């Protein structure tokens, strides 16, 4: 509800250009990223992270952008232990776009750490499709960083897939 | 997803 | 097969092995039509989501842009399938090579289908889907300029 009414700023602020309700909403998304992280509720905490990158792609609000980087850092980590597949290969999937974006070197080293926990959750789930994502998300992480221990993983993995 | 959705 | 087909994709990024890639393009724009033709919409997903991908580190334009094709082939046939994961998977990838690339064509195309779209998630009920609809329809009224668009996505949002 709180989210909704979130979104509900979002969408009338990209709409009508008004860059004060973009910068007041983003206020409130960064507060709001936060409250749901206490809860773990990965379910709104995948939508949310979804309008901070929508807004950032925008404006390209750079503080908002990094806000997201930690966050995603969290929400990651509550994923790997609830052994969600579906949500771990979303917020690993978003958790690159914000790399990418934003060259941060701290958030794709978090990624090479995790990235043999998150093909593993897929291995052990038995989802080759959704593994096959996973392991393509790991090769664009050993593309972009000097990977030394997760470029010989991904790489044995894609024969045993 | 690797990549596309809005977004993911 | 996407199968093998996906073999040689995640070969050729992680080797580097730009002829590996090149043997990808060729047999992706025969596999595309003919998951077209089949009316595969789950499967041709897969090969546009690897057609976009080899593209974006060969540089592929003949490639990008015949994926771009089948993508305005298949939404049609998403269109007439009420296939509403589908036309939202399409028509938010129309959207992704349409704004890197600044394709006019492809811009336009979308303008008259987000009508037809969005007019399809809000008849399912799917009040998730349409949410993310209804911003894909904000992009294609604001980065495109389209002054009839804008009327529609706000008034559609008035009745959220």
């Amino acid at each position: 509800s709180m989210l909704e009414e979130i979104e509900r700023l979002v969408l009338s602020g990209l709409l009508t250009g008004d860059k004060e309700l973009l910068k007041k909403a983003s206020e409130l998304l960064k507060e709001e990223m936060e409250k749901l992280l206490e809860e773990g509720d990965l379910d709104a905490l995948k939508k949310a992270l979804q309008l901070a990158v929508n807004v950032a792609d925008h404006n390209g609000d750079k503080e908002l952008l990094a806000h997201a980087a930690e966050v995603i850092k969290r929400a990651l980590d509550l994923a790997l232990e609830a052994k969600d597949l579906q949500s771990a290969k979303y917020l690993a999937s978003l958790a690159l776009w914000i790399a990418k974006r934003a060259g941060d070197k701290e958030l794709y080293a978090y990624l090479e750490e995790k990235i043999k926990k998150i093909i593993e959750l897929a291995e052990e789930a038995g989802d080759r499709e959704s593994l096959k994502i996973l392991i393509l998300l790991g090769i664009f992480i050993a593309r972009d960083a000097g990977s030394e221990e997760v470029k010989a993983f991904v790489a044995e993995q894609l024969e045993r897939l | 997803x690797l990549f596309x959705x809005l977004f993911x």
